[PDB]
RNA sequence: GAGCCCUAGCACAGGUGCUGCAUGGCCGUCGUCAGCUCGUGCCGUGAGGUGUUGGGUUAAGUCCCGCAACGAGCGCAACCCCCGCCGUUAGUUGCCAGCGGUUCGGCCGGGCACUCUAACGGGACUGCCCGCGAAAGCGGGAGGAAGGAGGGGACGACGUCUGGUCAGCAUGGCCCUUACGGCCUGGGCGACACACGUGCUACAAUGCCCACUACAAAGCGAUGCCACCCGGCAACGGGGAGCUAAUCGCAAAAAGGUGGGCCCAGUUCGGAUUGGGGUCUGCAACCCGACCCCAUGAAGCCGGAAUCGCUAGUAAUCGCGGAUCAGCCAUGCCGCG
């Protein structure tokens, strides 16, 4: 989970946005 | 090494700040650096006066410096040719218009920062610590005080072993917030090293 | 025509408004079971009624704001209770026994320095 | 409708200083909409107590900007009398608007 | 890693371009290990400083795009 | 070094990257709170004296 | 507990059968304070007791527990030398504690993939009196008997 | 040869050079432990003792009773802050709560009721009842938001550890004064056969993925937050409105709830490692930045001997913010819920 850049959860944890969690 | 600075501890009640001016992230920073170098030069070339507090109020290009002393006639000059040069030394570096009030301590034996300063003085004139302390407390206790205490830290009498003398009288409820305890810290450069003086004087209540 | 008690519980505040007669319950312009949608405990918020016998015979319009859901459930539980004591000083001696009437002071205790977490303390290794 | 903001580190000398600004506007103007307290912007500092290596144990310092607000519905000079200079605010500030 | 220039140092280029009018010098020693190896100005050998000394690095085609520092390692037995 | 250094940190240098802070009294590099140009120590110091206004003993 | 006796922390009645014993058991199911998810499980599991037997869940439940309460157990003890597994009567409050704890542990030892099932089949296997909970319970009781020789040390 | 600025000398500068066993200051620690004392009287040749001990009681040397002591001081408690309940003052944040217009967004007239915001007060006292007690007090019951220190802070006695720190700073001594000062460029503090501490992320079905779905609780932002448009799978790049910010923005809360997928597998668990293409900040990202997307997908199936935390809104678990700060190696810390 939190370790995976390419998950939603990954993104949240990491602070970032992108393809795997967009900004709406 | 425990024990809070008993002014810090009292800022809410029993003790106000020595800079009462408002500001905001933009210039608070320099309204400080200047603000300080002021009480900087002041403390040095005003020693002889013997200065307790040194409040400061502000409101943009005015600055109500209020040097408290017990030797007012030393800030002044003859009619006023010291106090003239100084309000001019202030505006020298400060790009501002310097109000420069003066106040007096009715009793300098209730002004801890002096009581300390006093004891420091004696120390540099190779005096007798234990006694100085002994007297200073008495002096203070004499002039109406509800309790008081003084600490010299260490290297007493030139001793290789640093030590710590202290004497106390009346109350000094340091844990009671509603105290009103002037605190003052004199330094004391000697030939063989720094000692440190701490003066406490207790007055207040309800 | 109208009845009010304020409930609070841990950041969450309840605006409760009782009206006579019915059974339905608005919360924040939403049906009760629509707001607390399959959250097992919600059925609890209206337990003050069940205890007085006004199980159904009141309508309720509700605002509820503050932090989080399960608190709100309890917040209401006070509103409801307070609101209906102010429709009957006689609604004391039955609600107080089960005390739906006590605010409940228990807040997040505060994170302290040196600890990890208020009480949870760091990990000692000794050797 | 003259509307004024007042900031301040000192919660006492605002409810004090900028609420004489309600006498000198009901006594000399007409209608006032009383003092309104804006929530506060609390800047905090966390400082490690010792000069060296004592990472647990520090001390907590706040710097709290209080915010008060005043509304009056009277743009006349029967008011702007006291309400330009008639002082008792010393660590305060003013926002002037309508 | 950029895409708006190849942040290569003036002082070095100046010295390469001006060597690019019949210029085949080895004596060429830089300190800008930070500068990109730039499209085709190869053939030469550049002495790159590693913090202790410059190093005879021969520069070939297969090795463009890389920085100079990549060829002058800074620490010992690795 | 801490002098040729307290000094050097005053020159606006080539490239602004090199621009660092420094406790304006206790003349010092690290933990420099920007709202005060003050090193966490030479800072807890003045605060205790009340020489930084509004600044206070926090407690909740 | 140096000063006091500590009050048996008092629990909030089951908002669905009205039973303190149930909440207790719901809490023991709970992980990281997911009380919602926990109750889903207990109830979905009561679902799976109708769908499988004629009688009432609250009844299977009460009963399963009853069978899993141990009556004696060994408490360890200092003597001049090494230690002694000393059998002694198990207090009612603890009986309860152990039962529930064991039911939940035994449950998540079972093979079926979904929690509510595991909880249910274990509850079922218990009132019939043959779950792995009732097992690790006769193990205690038996072991307190093995050590019947040292029952002259009970405080 | 006024000041200023140059080169040659001079008095001096500079030193994060040594000594925390010369020091100040500040901190840690036993320890928020229930203690450490003094004045006078008294006892003892004296060091000292009595007081402070004893019986009851407290969280406490807290109070009660007793007593050659009777009182004080630094402690404890209280005086201060936050969190619970209620009131007064106050209306760009609250609402049909009540009514009307609503393009059906508290948006618009309109009102502060309520919620909140923040100032000030009230409230709890063993005050009340029963039982035990000589008393302090203990156990229980009432009423009350709260009951016996209601909950969390701030607050650290006399002293101890020749504790810590001369590299924050201050300082005695000592030592270098075309160099132990200074300036720069580059390297280093990031090395890696190993070994420990503290953490993070896991080893999965009470789970993982993708979708839809306001439950908001501290804080920060005008060389900033950046809505909203458009380009791009995205990082981000154009544009570009609003806020000196209870008004605008960061901002998505996440765990949850609903739907669907995976079906027990080293897997749709886990995301290490490596290849590649890019984005940004920055003079500059080789040594040595973070971020996006494609590929690659490691060890890990819950951990020996040991061993750590926590007694309730605590532990566990889920996100949110901030300080330093160009960017960032933050999984750290300080805080929110
Ligand atoms: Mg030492
Ligand atoms: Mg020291
Ligand atoms: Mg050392
Ligand atoms: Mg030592």
């Amino acid at each position: 989970g939190k370790g995976d850049r390419r998950t939603r959860r990954g993104k949240i944890w990491r602070g970032t946005y992108g393809k795997y969690r967009p900004r709406k | 090494g425990n024990k809070i600075h008993p002014i810090g501890f009292r800022l809410g009640i029993t003790r106000d700040w020595e800079s009462r001016w408002y500001a905001g992230k933009k210039q608070y920073r320099h309204l400080l650096l200047e603000d300080q170098r002021i009480r900087g030069l002041l403390e040095k070339e005003l020693y002889s006066a013997g200065l307790a507090r040194v409040d400061i109020e502000r409101a943009a290009d005015n600055v109500a410096v209020t040097v408290h002393v017990a030797k007012p006639g030393v800030v002044i000059g003859r009619g006023g040719e010291r106090i003239r040069v100084l309000r001019e030394e202030l505006a020298k570096l400060t790009g501002k218009n310097v109000a420069l009030n003066v106040q007096e301590v009715q009793n300098p034996n209730l002004s801890a920062p002096l009581v300390a300063q006093r004891v420091a003085e004696q120390i540099e004139r190779r005096f007798a610590v234990r006694r100085a302390i002994k007297q200073a407390v008495q002096r203070v206790m004499e002039s109406g005080a509800k309790g008081a205490k003084v600490i010299v830290s260490g290297r007493i009498g030139g001793a290789e072993q640093a030590r710590t003398e202290w004497a106390a009288q009346g109350r000094v409820p340091l844990h009671t917030l509603r105290a009103n305890i002037d605190y003052g810290f004199a330094l004391a450069r000697t030939t063989y090293g720094v000692l440190g003086v701490k003066a406490y004087i207790f007055l207040g209540e309800v | 025509e109208q009845y009010y008690g304020t409930g609070r519980r841990k950041e969450a505040v309840a605006r409760v408004f009782l009206r006579p007669g019915n059974g339905k319950v608005t919360v924040n312009g939403q049906d009760f079971n629509e707001y607390f949608q399959g959250l097992v405990r919600a059925v609890a918020a209206l337990e003050p009624l069940r205890a007085v016998d006004a199980l159904g015979r009141f309508d309720a319009y509700i605002t509820v704001r503050g932090g989080g859901k399960s608190g709100q459930i309890d917040a209401i539980k006070l509103g409801i209770a307070r609101a209906l004591v102010q429709y009957n000083p006689d609604y004391r001696a039955k609600l107080k026994p089960l005390g739906f009437l006590t605010r409940d002071a228990r807040v997040v205790e505060r994170k302290k320095y040196g600890k990890h977490k208020a009480r949870r303390a760091p990990q000692y290794s000794k050797r | 409708k003259i509307r004024i903001k007042l900031r301040g580190f000192d919660h006492k000398t605002l409810d004090a200083s900028a609420q004489k600004i309600v006498e000198a506007a009901r006594r000399s103007g007409a209608q006032v909409s009383g003092p309104i307290p804006l929530p506060t912007r609390v800047r905090r500092f966390t400082v490690i107590r010792g000069p060296f290596k004592h990472k647990d144990s520090r001390e907590h310092f706040e710097l709290r900007t209080h915010n008060r607000l005043v509304d009056i519905i009277n743009p006349n000079r029967k008011t702007i009398e006291q309400l330009m200079t008639l002082d008792l605010p010393t660590g305060v500030e003013i926002e002037i608007k309508t | 890693s950029l895409k708006k220039g190849v942040f290569v140092d003036d002082h070095l280029l100046e010295k390469v371009l001006e060597l690019n009018a019949k210029g085949e010098k080895r004596l060429i020693k830089t300190w800008s290990r930070r500068s990109t190896i730039v499209p085709e100005m190869v053939g030469h050998t550049i002495a790159v400083y590693n913090g202790k000394q410059h190093v005879p690095v021969y520069i070939t085609e297969n090795m463009v795009g890389h920085k100079l520092g990549e060829f002058a390692p800074t620490r010992t037995y690795r | 070094a801490r002098k040729a250094l307290i000094e050097k940190a005053k020159r606006t240098p080539k490239f602004k990257v090199r621009a660092y802070t420094r406790c304006v009294r206790c003349g010092r590099a690290r933990s420099v709170y920007r709202f005060f140009g003050l090193c966490r120590i030479c800072l807890r110091e003045l605060a205790h004296k009340g020489q930084l206004p509004g600044v206070r003993k926090a407690s909740w | 507990a140096r000063r006091r006796r500590a009050e048996v922390r008092q629990l909030q009645p089951d908002l669905v059968y009205g039973d303190v014993l149930v909440t207790a058991f719901i809490n023991k199911i709970m992980r990281d304070g997911k009380k919602n998810l926990a109750a889903r499980i207990f109830y979905d599991a009561c679902k799976i007791i109708q769908e499988k037997t004629g009688q009432e869940p609250l009844k299977v439940f009460k009963q399963a527990v009853e069978n899993v309460k141990p009556r004696m157990e060994v408490r360890s003890r200092r003597v001049g030398g090494a230690n002694y597994q000393v059998p002694m009567e198990v207090s009612p409050r603890r009986q309860q504690s152990l039962a529930l704890r064991w039911l939940v542990q035994a449950a998540n030892q079972r093979p079926e993939r979904r929690a509510a099932v595991r909880i249910a089949h274990e509850l079922m296997d218990a009132a019939e009196g043959k779950g792995g909970a009732v097992k690790k319970k006769e193990d205690v009781e038996r072991m307190a008997e093995a050590n019947r020789a040292y029952a002259h040390y009970r405080w």
